[PDB]
This record gives C-alpha cells, structure tokens and sequence, in this order.
C-alpha cells in the first residue's frame, strides 16, 4: 500500500557539468598497453547533466519518472546511505514486466515482477525510543505482484541506517544499459571528500551482476529513504527529514571512445572523437601524443535542407469537352466508354463551372485529388432521370443500378451530373433514349448489357413474340420539357480510377513552386535528383534541349521549364576538414582548417582557417598549410597564420 | 426552395449515444455534400465533420455522420457525451449555386438548487428628479429556477405603462439574476402615497415598498 | 498558417449602406484560387449564407438577399469587402467573413464575429443615477446599493465599483429595449449594513462610443 | 494474420489487434466500409487431404 503527499514548497532542479565521468569496460576481455576504440553507449565528456537535491534544510523531495533512454548514468556522492534502490518499467500499472532493484540492510533482492507501483514509493525509517538505532519499518513500495519468471538475490551488503548532515565521504556511480533485452549493471565505489562539482579524476566502472531478463524499458525512477525521529510528528504529510544526499542522472549517447590500458589492465584515460577537434585528432591517430604538423580527420558535407520539384511551368489540359458538350449522348444499356491516356488533366476547371446540380465523389477527398495521380482514368457517360440520381452510389438496390451499371464496394469513382433539359428533351415526346428494366439475374460491376432477348416470366417459351409471360426488357423514357424537377434528363459522367503497376501517365504535375538560388538545395528536373546551387549562367541553350553536360561529362547545366532560364549546377560540399596542432607539451588549443569550403576566422587562399589569427608579419614556418601560407604558435601566445618568409 | 430541416432541441444524458437529423425538403441529401458545424456560444463556428463519412484532424473520433438517401435526412451520430459538446449544430448544403444551412440543434444535458429570490428596491434619486425624470428599479437576484414574474403596484392599483424588465441571467454562484425598471414622471411619483414591486417565484411572493421621503 | 480579421463599424442606421471589410494576413487572396464568402448569424438563430466570391469577378448571392449584396475583392491590399444596401432592423446578425475552399464543401477557417446592431436615432451619452439604500432596501444583515444606467446608446457600458476594487457581490445585468429606442440597465453590489455610513461606494460607468466617463457616489437616502 | 501495414523485421512477433485501414476514412473499429479485421481463423479439418 501507499499514501499520498501534500503540496509544499520544493526547489527547482539544477544543472551541473560532468568531468571525465561515465567510463566503463565495454567488453569482458583483457587488453594490455593498447589503445583501441569501441562503438558503444557512453556518457559524453563535459556534457550537461541533471542534478537532483535531497537535503532537508527547505524540504526538498523530488521523485520524477524520468524516461529510460539507451543507457543511463546514475552517480551519487553517498555519505549516510540515503538512497535504497531503483525501479524500472513502462506504465507501472501491473500490466508490463516491471523491475525492482532494491537494497535492504540484510540482502540484495532483484525481483522482476509486475508490482503495483504507487505514485511515489519510498522507504520509511523510524527511530525507536528504547533502542538507539535506526531501523526500517514503513515498507511501502508496492501493493502486490501478479505473475513473473525471474527473481535473483545478489550478495549480502551491510548498510548504515543513521542519517547525518555532514560532508560526504564516498561516491557511488551506476550505469544501467539495455541492449537486445539484456540488462547491464556497472558500478564502483570511490572515496572522495567533496560536496558538489565532481572532481576531474578518472575511474572506470566494473560490472557486478549480469541480468538476462529479455524485455524493453522506457522509464525509470529512483527511491529514497527518510527518517522519522522524535523531532518530526511522524506523519508523511508535511514533517520529515531526509539527511543530505545528491544523485546525478545522465543519459548515454552512442559515440566512439578511445580507451587507454596500462600493463596492469585497468583503464586510465578515455578520449572522445565527437567532442573536440583536438580529441578527434587523438583518436584518429590512435595515440595520446600529437606532434606538430597537419592532420586530416573527417570530411565536411553541406546537407541541403529543402527540396524543390517543378516539372511544368503550370498545370495544363488536353483537348476535351466532347464527353460533356455534344449534340447527343448514349443510353444506359450501351453507354459511351472513354479512356484518358497520355493527357495532362486539370480538375479545377471542371469544378469552377458553377452549373452542376449534383456532385458525389467518394474514395478520394475532392480538395486533394489534383496532386495525387493514378494510371488510367475511365469516363462513363449516360443519361438518367432526376429521381434515379440517388440510386447511383455504392451499396444501393433498385431497378437501374442492379441491371445496367452496378457500383462495387471499392468504388473510387467520381460522379458529376447537371441539368440539360433544354437540349436533351423536346416537345412532342423525346423517346430516343432506352433503358433496361427486366433481367434474369444480377450482373457484375463495370459490365455492359446489350442483350435484346425477351425476358421470359413463366415456363412456356414464346419464340420471340409479344404474348403471355414474355415481356420485352427494354422500355422507352417519359422525357418532357414541361415536367418538374424530379424527372429531368440528367447527364451523369463517372470518372473512375485504376490501381495497377504502371507509371502515372495521366497526372497533374507539381506545377510552380518557390524558386531558390545561390544556396545548396535539392531539385528534380525530370531526369535527375542533384543537390547543388543554382547560379545565373551566361550561356544560352538551343531551343530544343533540357539538360547540359561538360568536358568531364557531368550534368552541371539545366533549363528551368517555368520561363526558360539557364541555371548552372555546382556541388556545395568540397573537400574535407583539417586540424592544426602546435604539439605536445606546448599548447592545448587547436585550429580547424577547411580544404575547399568558402566561409578568429581568416579567409586563406587554401579555404577557411578558423581559430587562428592572421598576422601581416612574415617569419619562417614549421606547420605547412598550402599556397605559401603556414601556421605556427607564437606570441599571451596563440596560434597565428602568416605568409612564409623565404 | 430547398431547405434543411433540423430538430431544435436534443437532450440526452452524458455517456450515451445520440442521433441528429438534417432533412432536405425538395433536393435529395445524396445530391450534394453535407457539412456539420459545432459552434461555441459567443465564438466562431468550427467544422466538426465533412464529406458525410470521415472526420477532420483534431476532433475526437466519436463524431460520426451517416446518409440514408431513402428518407432524405442527413444523420449525425454522436456517442459518449461530455461537457464540451454543449453547443449548436448546423448542417450545410449547396442546392444549386446557393448555400443553404440548417435550423440548428441545441445539444443539452437534459445543477443549481432552488434559491430564495432576494428582492431590493430603490426610490428615484433627487438628481434624477432635477432632470425631470423618475425611475424605480426592481431587482431579483440569487434565485432559481429563472422563471420570475414582475408586476408593479401604484399603491393598490398596478402599473403596466413604462414597465421594462430583464430576462434572468446566470450569476457567479450558479444562481440567476434579474432586473425590472419603471420609467415615470416626477409628478406621478408624488401623486400616490407609495409604490411597491411584487416578485412571484415558485408560488411564493416577496414584496417590498418605497415612499417619497 | 493564415488568419482573417474583420473591420468596419459595428453600427449602421436603417436604410443606409453597410461597409464591412475582412482582411487576410499570412496568405494570398489570388493564389490557389481560394474562394471567399460572407456568413451572418442572428443571436439565437441559425447561420445564414449571404454570398460567395472568387478572386475574379465571379459571384453568387442568396435569392432572399439578391440585388442587395455588393462584394468586391482588391488584390493589392489583400482583402475583400461586402456592401449591403437597404439595411433594416431585422438584419441584426453576427457577421463572419468565411474562409472557404470547396464551394460545395466547408468553411475550414472562421474569422471572429463582429457584432452588427442597427443603430437607432444617434449615439448619446448615458444618464447615471444613484440608488440610495434605506431601511426598506435591506433584508437581514446585508444591504444593497447600486447605480442606474439609463437612456444611453449604443452598447456596451462597462460599470466598475471603486475602480475595480469591489468585485464580490457585483452583478452586471444585460441591457433591454426601452419604450422608445433607448437602453437601460443597472449594476449593484451587496454589502453589510454596518458599512453603509462608514464606507464610500463609487460607481464608474464608462461609455466608449459616446466618450463619456461618469463617476457617481452612492450614499444612503436623506429624508427631506 | 493475413494483412499488415508494411514489412516487419526478422525475429519479431506482432500481436496487434487493431483494425487495418485500406483507405483514408476511419471506422471507429466497426465492421463498416473500407476497413477489415486483419486476423482470420483457420480452416483445419480432420478429413482434409
Ligand atoms: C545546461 O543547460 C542549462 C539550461 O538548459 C544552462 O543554463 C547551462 O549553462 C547548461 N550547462 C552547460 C555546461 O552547458
Ligand atoms: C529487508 O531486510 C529483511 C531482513 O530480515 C529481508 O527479509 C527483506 O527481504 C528486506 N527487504 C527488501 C526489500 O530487500
Ligand atoms: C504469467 O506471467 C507471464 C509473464 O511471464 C504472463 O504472460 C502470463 O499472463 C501470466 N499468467 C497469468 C495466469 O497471469
Ligand atoms: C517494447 O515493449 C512493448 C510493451 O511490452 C512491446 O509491445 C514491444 O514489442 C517491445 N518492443 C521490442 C522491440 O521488443
Ligand atoms: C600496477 O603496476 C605496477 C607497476 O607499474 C605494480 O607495481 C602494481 O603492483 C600494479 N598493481 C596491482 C594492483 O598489481
Ligand atoms: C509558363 O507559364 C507562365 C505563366 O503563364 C509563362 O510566363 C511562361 O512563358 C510559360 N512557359 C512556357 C509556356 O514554356
Ligand atoms: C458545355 O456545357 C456547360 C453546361 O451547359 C456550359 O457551362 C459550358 O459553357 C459548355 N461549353 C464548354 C466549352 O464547356
Ligand atoms: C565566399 O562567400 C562570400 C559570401 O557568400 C562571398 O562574398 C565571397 O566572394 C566568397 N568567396 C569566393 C572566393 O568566392
Ligand atoms: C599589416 O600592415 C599593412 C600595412 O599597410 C596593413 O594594411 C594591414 O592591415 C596589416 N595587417 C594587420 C592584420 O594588421
């Protein structure tokens, strides 16, 4: 069981800086006097790390449910053994396999079960009156468990339950990792005499117990123990004491680390590759000593941030309208079938007519069907009365849809109809259009029925006469220009789409987009996807070409189809990076040089040199750079760049 | 002449499912798209559903619309009622180049208990009499239900001319408030001995009187 | 994203010309052929469609409002305006300029609704009168006092007590039509009867359209 | 299971009972249109071939 806390004044969390902390053995092998690099999860050096306080003098008690990333770093400058253990899980509601690594004064229990975790589990220590010793009595960390398979008990560990307010004497660090379901624990106790601002000393971490559970964790939370002395009333609402403690929580990131080993086999120092340019030079050379000279570490690539595509100047349309504006149309038993291929189609003009009575278009959103394209577009045109326009829908039953043109469930078509009584009907009786009323059975969708056979009703054949039990299925209309609104001739066109493996021939392309120049961007001009700048060229193309090559046979010239301007193509990433090092036992700062990248910072002939000031005086040089310019460490004293004196 | 017929008031308890209709008179509902709008009182309307079967990004998935073209009534099925759903519902159509909206549905649940109608009165001020005007103010406050009837009384006789009153309005303490004003000439104020305002609420009557002093 | 803001006066006299302009910021009127429309809504009634326009000269109007709606679009200022002729007292509605793409579809973005009320007579200052408490104006251990805001036009009036120091027990009542055009309301506060002759209560009635601020002291009635 | 949204990595178990969406219209997990329940029962029979 658990109880709830009351609202009180807390302290906001602080942020401190790590100093060569979070280094552990990445493997269980022995290495002597070697400098090898591994790609695992480590804490970055000089990184921003969180800080949580636990002192009483006020009433600081923070237990946030921090998310468990790919590896965490838990360091504590423990003095009076305040913190007891840690919990892990995803939702903490007895639904997933949670964890409980809790350390009591007698034995260490690691129970991976589905505990009922409350809002703020904690350990309660009560001070006895007759006995002058602190003992743990309030065991409120969970309610009960449901089912589990793993339960491990580690070696016993003695503990002191008395809390004080003095300075810390020991430092404990913990690293928890989860690779492919396997739990990892690394820890080592290191004595120290300090309160905050952790020392710059180096100490590796060795694993103690390896835990093969086989699950994934996304959240974690730490546990603290408070004391119930005679000063406090003894209620866990507003009066309590927690001694003095401070635990640091840091997240591990995947970086390459260069590990140093002595002849005894222990780790003495670690060098990162993505923290400092000087540290990058140390780990690429696989040595801790760097001499004066030039060095190449990696390359500089200018990644584009935007992509622009424009195939046409504007969207266009091909000759059409005969399926809409015509002298006459067909009936429903034999309707006109039209196929659209190798035609660019615009549906905006088909909507801004403001003359259609009805429009139903399912499957695709009508406002966003222009950008998406399909392979083939089928146009089916037929006439119908005003009261049968409601029947044309997927999932309807009647006398016209089930016998002439069935609508299937997966109908992504587009139905357009309008009133054309002034042309499709005439005085005296317009009976030029026919329809089918009688049929033996149902028909498949997208099927045309042109059979004129007389539908037999009874069991007596008639041999094609007009007698008994034999009715002719095709019947005339009742169109008249003097009718109302429910029986007018409506011209229905169905615009269906096909889904099959073929390039989109009929499509409205990406039209006009925002044009950007003089920046390294990505473009797709109908034949290539190249990342580069677009400068204004001075060479005119013949009026029948699109692309342009060079002596080296590279597409470095393209014509924009918007208004026919010629734009050059030039890559934005040139060469790599370089670092200038004065050498060992001389300096610590370094200068970063770019090979062929155009831009304290000095624009040299051989690219950009940063971190080194330029001096007009000329001396003899020792570290070459290129193009008659060197770098050296002179007079405090910094790295200077100058023309080499002959 | 195509209109959308919509029920005026629809009331169900929270947690259940409801159905709101939108009936077209002449044109069929399947002819044109129907758009439903959920508008807070005193705020801009917001589209709650469109294209008759699919939902905008941002609204909960509980708002479902259905179309049965046989009865020509656009249906909006809403399930799991909450406090924030208490608003107006309007359905839209297009007819032919003329957008036609719906009547409007008041989604209501069906909490303030009965409260005593405290009534106070004031005589006209002296500076108002110096402006050749006179007005008696009758005030009804901290009452529930908000169904009060006001009736001025010139001594025994009643008053109807110059009588204006305000509809009950919700207070901060969940009760209702009301007012009543009687425009009057200064000579008629001193003509009778005393004027009284009587407030009737749930059968009980609370009466106060004022006199020219 | 994009947003629409309406402007123009909130008042109009009968048989006059309405001028409401809706401005667009964060987008282009001509781009995308984005249609434009206006919708009004009377208080307590359903939405009413007025008309719709394109960035070209295409337009359409409600036949109930036909031959009375004049809407024009100017691209240089990136806004569209509507002109209404022969306005009557039944045209009191909350006007929304309606951002909408599909002519048969939806109004995806709605601008804030400007309140339009048909202006009668002319804008005139309020007449503030005190409500003097007395022995017959109290019922028990608490008393009531206030100020009367009568014969003012147009809406609204903001009444504050002791420059906003007193908020508890303060009730603001909605305005009602008088017998002839004008409006009247009151604002009162409930105070204990012990603080009648020892505490000074002042009401601050502000009428922004008429540019009149009146401070009136409330005192117990003096019998004469 | 007969249908899935996309490819799955090897040595992975999927126990998702969510109704697959084939189009762009949600169904609120009903037996409606343009959607279907992905898990299907077998057709085992002792008198099979
Ligand atoms: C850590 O971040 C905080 C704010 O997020 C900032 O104030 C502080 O300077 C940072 N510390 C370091 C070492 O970057
Ligand atoms: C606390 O210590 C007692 C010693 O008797 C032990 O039995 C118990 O398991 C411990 N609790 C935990 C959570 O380790
Ligand atoms: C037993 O525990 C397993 C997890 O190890 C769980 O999947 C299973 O549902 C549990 N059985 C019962 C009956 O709770
Ligand atoms: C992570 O845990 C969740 C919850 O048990 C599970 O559904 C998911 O499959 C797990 N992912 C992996 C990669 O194991
Ligand atoms: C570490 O190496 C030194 C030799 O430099 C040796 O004297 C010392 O005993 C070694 N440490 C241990 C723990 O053996
Ligand atoms: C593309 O359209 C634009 C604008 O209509 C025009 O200026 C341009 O000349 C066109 N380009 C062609 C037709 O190649
Ligand atoms: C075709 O017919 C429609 C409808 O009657 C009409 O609006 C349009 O102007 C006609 N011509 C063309 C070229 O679309
Ligand atoms: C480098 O870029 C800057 C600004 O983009 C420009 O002024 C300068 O001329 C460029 N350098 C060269 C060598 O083109
Ligand atoms: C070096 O001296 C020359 C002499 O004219 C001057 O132009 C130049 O700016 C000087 N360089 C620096 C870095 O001061």
């Amino acid at each position: 069981q658990c109880v709830n806390l009351t609202t009180r004044t807390q302290l906001p969390p602080a942020y401190t800086n790590s100093f060569t902390r979070g280094v552990y053995y990445p493997d269980k092998v022995f290495r002597s006097s070697v400098l090898h690099s591994t790609q695992d999860l480590f804490l970055p050096f000089f990184s921003n790390v969180t800080w949580f306080h636990a002192i009483h003098v006020t009433k600081r008690f923070d237990n946030p449910v921090l998310p468990f990333n790919d590896g965490v770093y838990f360091a504590s400058t423990e003095k009076s053994n305040i913190i007891r253990g840690w919990i892990f899980g995803t939702t903490l509601d007895s639904k997933t396999q949670s964890l409980l690594i809790v350390n009591n004064a007698t034995n260490v229990v690691i129970k991976v079960c589905e505990f009922q975790f409350c809002n703020d589990p904690f350990l309660g220590v009560y001070y006895h009156k007759n006995n002058k010793s602190w003992m743990e009595s309030e065991f409120r960390v969970y309610s009960s468990a449901n089912n589990c398979t793993f339960e491990y008990v580690s070696q016993p560990f003695l503990m002191d339950l008395e809390g004080k307010q003095g300075n810390f004497k020991n430092l404990r660090e913990f690293v928890f990792k989860n690779i492919d379901g396997y739990f990892k624990i690394y820890s080592k106790h290191t004595p120290i005499n300090l309160v905050r601002d952790l020392p710059q000393g180096f100490s590796a971490l060795e694993p103690l117990v390896d835990l093969p559970i086989g699950i994934n964790i996304t959240r974690f939370q730490t546990l603290l123990a408070l004391h119930r002395s005679y000063l406090t009333p003894g209620d866990s609402s507003s009066g309590w004491t927690a001694g003095a403690a401070a635990y640091y929580v840091g997240y591990l990131q995947p970086r390459t680390f260069l590990l140093k080993y002595n002849e005894n086999g222990t780790i003495t120092d670690a060098v990162d590759c993505a923290l400092d340019p000087l540290s990058e030079t140390k780990c690429t050379l696989k040595s801790f000593t760097v001499e004066k000279g030039i060095y190449q570490t990696s390359n500089f690539r200018v990644q584009p941030t935007e992509s622009i595509v424009r195939f046409p100047n504007i969207t266009n349309l091909c000759p059409f309208g005969e399926v809409f504006n015509a002298t006459r149309f067909a009936s429903v038993y034999a309707w006109n079938r039209k196929r659209i291929s190798n035609c660019v189609a615009d549906y905006s003009v088909l909507y801004n007519s403001a003359s259609f009575s009805t429009f139903k278009c399912y499957g695709v959103s009508p406002t966003k069907l222009n950008d998406l394209c399909f392979t083939n577009v089928y146009a089916d045109s037929f006439v119908i009365r005003g009261d049968e326009v409601r029947q044309i829908a997927p999932g309807q039953t009647g006398k016209i849809a089930d016998y002439n043109y069935k609508l299937p469930d997966d109908f992504t078509g587009c139905v357009i109809a309008w009133n054309s009584n002034n042309l499709d009907s005439k005085v005296g009786g317009n009976y030029n259009y026919l329809y089918r009323l009688f049929r033996k059975s149902n028909l498949k969708p997208f099927e045309r029925d042109i059979s004129t056979e007389i539908y037999q009703a009874g069991s007596t054949p008639c041999n094609g006469v007009e007698g008994f039990n034999c009715y002719f299925p095709l019947q005339s209309y009742g169109f008249q220009p003097t009718n109302g609104v429910g029986y007018q001739p409506y011209r229905v066109v169905v615009l269906s789409f096909e889904l099959l493996h073929a390039p989109a021939t009929v499509c409205g392309p990406k039209k006009s987009t925002n044009l950007v120049k003089n920046k390294c961007v990505n473009f797709n001009f109908n034949g290539l996807t190249g990342t580069g700048v677009l400068t204004e060229s001075n060479k005119k193309f013949l009026p029948f070409q699109q692309f342009g090559r060079d002596i080296a046979d590279t597409t470095d010239a393209v014509r924009d189809p918007q208004t026919l301007e010629i734009l050059d193509i030039t890559p934005c990433s040139f060469g790599g990076v370089s670092v200038i090092t004065p050498g060992t036992n001389t300096s610590n700062q370094v200068a970063v040089l770019y090979q062929d990248v155009n831009c304290n910072v000095f624009q040299t002939r051989a690219g950009c040199l940063i971190g080194a000031e330029h001096v007009n005086n000329s001396y003899e040089c020792d570290i070459p750079i290129g193009a008659g310019i060197c770098a050296s460490y002179q007079t405090s004293q910094s790295i200077i760049a100058y023309t080499m004196s002959l | 002449n195509f209109m959308l017929t919509q029920p005026h008031s629809v009331s169900e308890s929270p947690g259940k499912t409801v159905t709101i209709s939108c009936t077209g008179s002449s044109g069929s509902i399947a002819s044109n798209y129907v758009q439903w709008y959920q508008q807070r009182p005193g705020s801009a309307p917001t589209t709650v559903i469109y294209e008759d079967n699919q939902r905008p990004s941002g609204v909960p998935d509980r708002f479902s619309g259905s179309i049965d073209s046989s009865s020509n009534s656009a249906s909006l099925t809403i399930s799991g009622l909450k406090t924030e759903d208490e608003a107006d519902y309007y359905c839209q159509s297009y007819d032919s180049s003329n957008v036609v909206f719906g009547g409007g549905t008041k989604l209501t649940v069906l909490g303030q208990p009965k409260a005593a109608p405290s009534v106070t009165l004031f005589p006209p001020s002296s500076e108002e009499l110096q402006a050749n005007k006179a007005t008696l103010v009758c005030l009804i406050s901290d009452f529930y239900p908000g169904a009060v009837t006001v009736a001025w009384k010139a001594d025994s006789s009643p008053v109807k001319a110059g009588v204006e009153t305000t509809t009950p309005s919700k207070q901060s303490n969940n009760k209702y408030a009301a007012s009543s004003y009687l425009s009057l000439t200064p000579e008629q104020w001193k003509s009778h001995r005393s004027y009284s305002c009587q407030v009737t609420h749930e059968g009980s009557t609370v009466e106060k009187t004022v006199a020219p002093t | 994203q994009v947003q629409l803001q309406e402007s123009g006066p909130g008042l109009v006299k009968p048989s006059e010309t309405l001028s409401l302009t809706c401005t667009v910021s964060g987008g282009s009127v001509s781009s995308g052929g984005y249609f434009w429309s206006w919708i009004r809504q009377p208080p307590g009634k359903g939405l009413e469609w007025i008309g719709c326009i394109y960035y070209s000269g295409s337009t359409n109007y409600n036949p109930s409002l036909k031959s009375r709606v004049t809407i024009s679009v100017d691209t240089s200022k990136d806004q569209f305006s509507l002109k209404l002729s022969s306005v009557t007292a039944a045209d009191t509605a909350v006007y929304y300029c309606a951002r909408q793409l599909w002519l048969r579809g939806r109004f995806d973005y709605w601008g804030q609704g400007t309140l339009v009320t048909v202006s009668s007579a002319s804008t005139k200052g309020p007449s503030v009168f005190p409500l003097a408490p007395s022995s017959k104006s109290t019922s028990g251990g608490t008393a009531a006092l206030g100020c009367l805001v009568k014969d003012y036009f147009p809406e609204p009036v903001t009444v504050s007590w002791n420059s906003g120091a007193l908020t508890s027990g303060v009730h603001t009542f909605p305005a009602v039509l008088q017998s002839s055009g004008l409006y009247s309301l009151s604002s009162v506060v409930t105070v204990p009867s012990s603080s009648l002759g020892t505490q000074t209560y002042i009401c601050n009635v502000n009428h922004k359209p008429s540019n009149t601020k009146v401070d009136k002291k409330v005192e117990p009635k003096s019998c004469d």
